[PDB]
């Protein structure tokens, strides 16, 4: 019913949190909603985090229209200010994508993440 | 005299090395790993098979056997902390489905490479070998080093290294010298 | 020895695109349409007996 | 390449209502149903015939894994004009537009869709479009739409799910016609990522082969896409 | 329409990197009357011989035949009837078996082949990228298999 | 700078003595020489540098210990 | 800075923690064993440094002269808290942390919970949640741009995008039973530890401080029977690591000061 | 298997013996145990796994619901004061219940103790 939705609890969202923290430091991670159109429009994202608490949360919710398109899961997290925290940019994150790579040292933990969304979705 | 010591060899050639099939998977895992020769990949396939044919063993017996527990439980706590063995699959029958290419994965070359230190695999050997790469505190240059699941976030640059903070090597201060003349 | 194997393997590569075409990043940019051009007469594909 | 002052030749592909544009590169062209827009900011071909000004769409394989069925040399297309057509996993225009411009006007396109927000979009394009007929539903629930679907010669199921094999048999058990078609595309990472992609795709032949369904064809979609491959089928209602 | 079957994905030339633990095994029909006569039980058999567990699948064709057989061969029937053993329907007339194995290894690269029959033996080795299974002396033997 | 630490510390009255385990941290540099580890041990311990006895010491591979 | 000496811990973004000699001018050692930023770092008489690794959720008691490690892991989880009550926030990084004692130590998370530790138990022996409060809620003339009120209402999801507050500064005084806990809320809180060192009890608030409490500081003067504490806190509109939080209302850059006697 | 079931219900025949002569069969605990006793009374991943191989749930219910009757009947018979409608109004749901059993057992001993109660 929310335009938000699907909404993560408060576990699977540090999973999400801890992940992203990790593809930043690898540089898998895509921060921004514009770079997150980019990457769907490229097809070279796993799935695509946002911000339910973004001010107005109309300015996201381009994403998830392109995120069903093109069949990538989604996932909105309650905080902007802890989703820059795990960016590890110095100012709040409304939207993240994590870019496709076989070859990455954390595929298990991606991919462990990704099948939850999925479920969640 | 001294009691003697024991040794055994750590590899096993292939039962036909001459395969096309044997030959062409080499070449694949080779390429793709920059592996200097194939008694490494018959060293990690001999070790698998080792591995395999016990956990085949370990099927054999009856499930709650003792021997069975506790061995069985000792090799797939081996097999998580070397990586090889994910937490979601602690069960001898993905034992049985593991593959070289995993341990492949596994070794320290690979993960200088993955990790983003390196630009490439070979790049990622020659960086361990030349004493520019340190798990830890500890300085490591051998790229069969098989890193556990700790261990691969202390993968760094020496202090030592040029490119870890230390003064530049003996080329760049040679040009630098040469410069200021 | 390394870079013998080095030189074979990145030599296959090569040799695989030629036998069956392999994905290679998928587009990038615009779509300028198939370079080598379309066989309206030819089927790649394997059949069900 | 296709930059906007070229000229093309186009000539027609055996396969019936698909169309080749020549010149320096070539491109796999279709008729637009409705003249003068692009449904998704797609190259437009426009020619002049006695004089009208009839254009085409560009398919852009990448985009439309039918189309790059068609790039790889798929033997044969049930999709035809004058032929209806059940389009599942109509997402929104990207295929089913094209479709649509295949069928032509006499035909009809039945797209299928579960997600509100695409359907939207697909019911916006489909009024552009007179032949396409979107059902916003649950295509694991085909008697939820039995309603609005008569027979349709051809199936077209590009439902990206790990059941999609029972989608297809319930639909096609319905709706598909006897020696009716049947063209599915799978994507062996949903179905199963934990093994290779050929043994998934061994695996639905043998679902497609329990549900009455004799499949003709099977073709990976590389270089466009990885990890993919559609499968040409035919049902046999008596048996296999 | 001219035809000319791409060369699967599978295949790094003639190296099969898709076939991998656990396998997917076709059973011939002679296979299973030669395992009962060496005593060597079908799932283990190749779970000894490949060190991994083994999906052993039997299609419409083989079962036909082994029925065919009679009653001098009711051993065969029940083994290759057990529950483990998986089974592949098949949408083609012939009941000839080794056509129809021949032609599912064709188009999937994924199967291993066990049969001891010399002339079936012969066209899976011209195949490339296909392990080929037999049972020889006291247990089973895989051929062109490279993880072994 | 360089560090001295003894550990594993075990008073011996039989041979009237401390026997212990002697680690040196010596960053940038190659390694300590006896008789300066035994100079320091001797102020450390508040014994005479007779009194001091140091050996086995190996290099670990990498170096600064 | 170890208490009475000029031994010096510093805590680094590379994941280490290094040592100096400031009489000497020298680096000592670098210690290895944290998997993220080590954002904080306290220490006592003894060599015994205390850090917490931010993101990786544990906290180190590292013993310099044996060169050996302890390894501390909250590993509370919202599941299990709610079904022994039958609003719980999972733990997602440690900011802060005090050594009361040589055996006993404190942290601050940023899900608001203020954790008490013992050496001899690698879990926390005792636990404040949302220890100062709740953040307010977002406006619902700002969360969406809908004219109907209802709708604006609905994107709020109740209080589910509720989160608490962090803990910015925690600052025990040695060998005592009391430390000071710190945020942007708008109020300095003072907590009492029993005297068995298992538990604690909120003593009282200072609300004067409006802002983001960077660090907290106390002094001490008069005789030692009768001593007057002033505890002097860092204010800043910002977070000391950047500009992610909002600005708070009212916030403003100072150096708080409060003057408590003692009497009884 | 049926002869170990006449085994045991030789068996639980010997505990209810012993019950008799017990001095909590004269406590009101024993019809707290009774009622007690009768409301217990009322692909890919197989792909991976190895296989080497080639409902008694109502007969254990049964056999809880013969034991408690066959004790409530016993400890009214023997003990006057229990056998009031105020002490063994709890028990007839569950009693109607046991009228509807299948097995002949149980439904002789809710006959037994009906009798008992007329
Ligand atoms: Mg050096
Ligand atoms: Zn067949």
């Amino acid at each position: 019913n929310p335009k938000a939705f699907p909404l993560a609890d408060a576990a699977l969202t540090q999973q999400i949190l801890d992940v992203v923290q990790q593809a930043a430091n690898l540089r898998q991670l895509k921060k921004g909603a514009n770079e997150a159109t980019k990457t769907l429009n490229r097809g070279i994202s796993e799935f695509i985090i946002m911000a339910a608490d973004c001010e107005p949360i109309e300015i996201l919710l381009h994403l998830p229209l392109l995120c069903e398109d093109k069949n990538v899961p989604y996932v909105f997290v309650p905080s902007r200010v802890a989703l820059g925290r795990a960016c590890g940019v110095s100012r709040p994150v409304i939207a993240a994508s994590i870019t496709t790579n076989d070859a990455s040292a954390i595929k298990t933990q991606i991919y462990a993440v990704k099948d939850k969304i999925e479920t969640l979705l | 005299p001294r009691a003697p010591r024991t040794y055994s060899k750590t590899y096993s050639t292939p039962k036909r090395p001459y395969e096309s099939s044997r030959l062409d998977a080499e070449l694949k895992l080779a390429g793709e790993f920059g592996l200097k020769n194939k008694k490494e990949i018959y060293r990690i396939s001999f070790q698998l098979s080792k591995i395999r044919r016990a956990a085949r063993d370990l099927l054999t017996r009856d499930e709650k056997d003792p021997k069975r527990l506790f061995e069985g439980n000792a090799l797939i706590r081996r097999l998580v902390r070397v990586g090889v063995l994910s937490e979601d699959k602690k069960k001898l029958d993905y034992v049985l489905a593991l593959k070289v290419e995993d341990f492949l994965e596994r070794r320290l070359q690979t993960q200088v490479y993955k990790l983003g230190l390196a630009k490439s695999v070979h790049h990622a050997r020659v960086l361990i070998t030349q004493r520019h790469i340190a798990v830890g505190k500890q300085i490591v240059n051998i790229p069969s080093f098989m890193v556990r699941l700790d261990s691969e976030k202390h993968i760094d640059f020496a202090p030592t290294s040029p490119f870890g903070g230390a003064r530049p090597g003996r080329v760049a201060r040679r040009n630098a010298a040469r410069k200021a003349e | 020895s390394r870079v013998k194997k080095r030189k074979k393997y990145q030599k296959a590569q090569k040799k695989l695109k030629s036998v069956r075409a392999v994905y290679s990043g998928g587009q990038s940019g615009v779509y300028e349409g198939e370079k080598t051009g379309i066989k309206k007469g030819l089927t790649r594909s394997v059949k069900f007996k | 390449g296709a930059r906007g002052g070229a000229k093309v030749v186009i000539e027609p592909h055996r396969h019936a209502g698909v169309y080749i544009a020549r010149g320096k590169e070539d491109l796999l062209v279709t008729k637009n149903m409705a003249p003068g827009e692009s449904v998704y900011g797609e190259k437009r071909i426009s020619v002049e015939e006695p004089p009208t000004k009839v254009e085409y769409r560009v398919w852009n394989p990448f985009r439309s894994k039918l189309a790059a069925g068609i790039m790889g040399g798929l033997d044969e297309l049930f999709i035809a004009p004058g032929k209806k057509v059940l389009y599942l996993g109509a997402a929104s225009g990207t295929s089913v537009s094209h479709v649509s411009d295949v069928v032509g006007p006499e035909g009809v396109v039945y797209a299928v869709e579960f997600s509100h927000r695409p359907g939207r979009e697909l019911i916006s394009m489909a009024k552009k479009r007179p032949n396409i007929i979107p059902i916003i539903e649950d295509a694991r629930h085909p008697q939820k739409y039995r309603m609005l679907i008569g027979m349709v010669d051809c199936v077209f199921a590009d439902v990206a799910q790990p059941d999609q094999a029972r989608i297809i048999a319930l639909n096609s058990h319905m709706f598909l016609k006897d020696q009716g078609g049947v063209v599915i595309s799978i994507k062996a990472n949903c179905i199963d990522s934990t093994v290779d992609a050929e043994t998934v795709f061994a695996r639905e032949v043998q679902k497609l082969r329990e549900e009455r369904i004799k499949p003709l064809e099977q073709l990976t979609l590389e270089p466009y896409e990885r990890d993919h491959c559609i499968v040409v089928g035919r049902y046999m209602r008596s048996g296999l | 329409t001219r035809n000319i079957p791409q060369v699967s994905s599978a295949l790094f030339f003639q190296y099969n990197q898709a076939i991998k633990p656990p396998y997917q095994v076709l059973i011939d029909t002679n296979f299973i009357n030669f395992s009962i006569q060496k005593k060597v039980d079908i799932v283990r058999g190749m779970m000894d011989c490949l060190l991994a567990k083994c999906n052993p699948l039997i299609t419409d064709c083989v079962m036909a035949e082994l029925e065919k057989l009679g009653p001098k061969y009711r051993i065969a029937l029940k083994l290759a009837r057990d529950p483990r053993i998986k089974r592949l329907s098949c949408s083609h007339k012939g009941t000839y078996a080794d056509d129809c194995l021949v032609h599912r290894v064709l188009q999937h690269k994924c199967y291993i082949v066990a049969t001891n029959d010399a002339g079936l033996k012969q066209r899976i080795r011209k195949i490339p990228g296909i392990p080929l299974m037999s049972v020889g002396g006291h247990a089973y033997v895989i051929e062109k298999l490279p993880d072994v | 700078a360089v560090t001295i630490r003894t550990r594993k510390v075990i008073s011996n009255p039989l041979l009237a003595r401390k026997q212990f385990v002697v680690d040196v941290l010596h960053p940038n540099r190659a390694n300590v020489s006896k008789d300066e580890l035994r100079e320091k041990l001797a102020e450390v311990y508040k014994a005479e540098k007779d009194a001091v006895s140091v050996f086995g010491f190996r290099t670990q591979f990498g170096g600064g210990k | 800075f170890r208490k009475n000496s000029d031994q010096l811990y510093a805590s680094c973004a590379d994941f280490k923690i290094r040592t100096y000699s400031i009489n000497q001018f020298s680096q000592l050692e670098i210690l290895y064993g944290h998997h993220d930023i080590v954002e904080d770092i306290s220490a006592l008489a003894m060599e015994r440094c205390v850090t917490v690794g931010a993101r990786d959720r544990t906290a180190m008691l590292w013993k310099i002269p044996d060169e050996t490690r302890l390894t501390f892991r909250g590993g509370d989880e919202p599941q299990k808290l709610l079904r022994r009550w039958m609003l719980f926030f999972c733990e997602g990084s440690i900011d802060v942390v005090s050594m009361v004692d040589d055996f006993h130590f404190i942290t601050g998370s940023d899900n608001g919970n203020i954790c008490l530790w013992s050496l001899a138990k690698k879990k926390p022996i005792f636990t404040e949640r949302i220890a100062h409060g709740i953040l307010p809620e977002p406006s619902f003339n700002d969360i969406s741009g809908e004219t109907d009120e209802e709708l604006r209402k609905r994107q709020l999801q109740g209080k589910k995008l509720l989160q608490p507050f962090w803990i910015t500064s925690l600052y025990a005084i040695p060998y005592s039973n009391v430390f000071i806990s710190g945020s942007w809320s708008g109020s300095l809180k003072v907590w009492k530890i029993s005297d068995n060192l298992r538990s604690f009890e909120l003593l009282g608030e200072l609300s004067g401080a409006k802002g983001v409490v960077t660090k907290i500081q106390v002094v001490e003067s008069g005789k030692h029977g009768k001593e007057k504490f002033r505890i002097l806190a860092s204010i800043a509109k910002e977070h000391r690591l950047g500009r992610w939080i909002a600005n708070v209302s009212g916030a403003r850059n100072g150096i708080y000061s409060a003057v408590i006697d003692q009497t009884g | 298997n049926l002869r170990n079931q006449n085994k045991l219900s030789e068996l639980l025949r010997r505990y209810l013996l012993g019950l008799n002569h017990n001095s909590d069969s004269e406590s009101e605990s024993i019809l707290k145990f009774c009622h007690q006793l009768f409301q217990e009374s009322e692909e890919k991943e197989d792909f991976f796994l190895v296989n080497l191989e080639s409902s008694n749930s109502l007969l254990l219910n049964s056999t809880l619901q013969k034991f408690a009757l066959d004790l409530l009947r016993n400890v009214i018979t023997r003990h006057r004061s229990f056998l009031t409608v105020s002490h063994l109004e709890g028990f007839i749901p569950f009693l109607r219940d046991s009228l509807l059993s299948e097995n002949e057992g149980v439904v002789i001993s809710t006959l037994r103790i009906l009798i008992t109660l007329i």
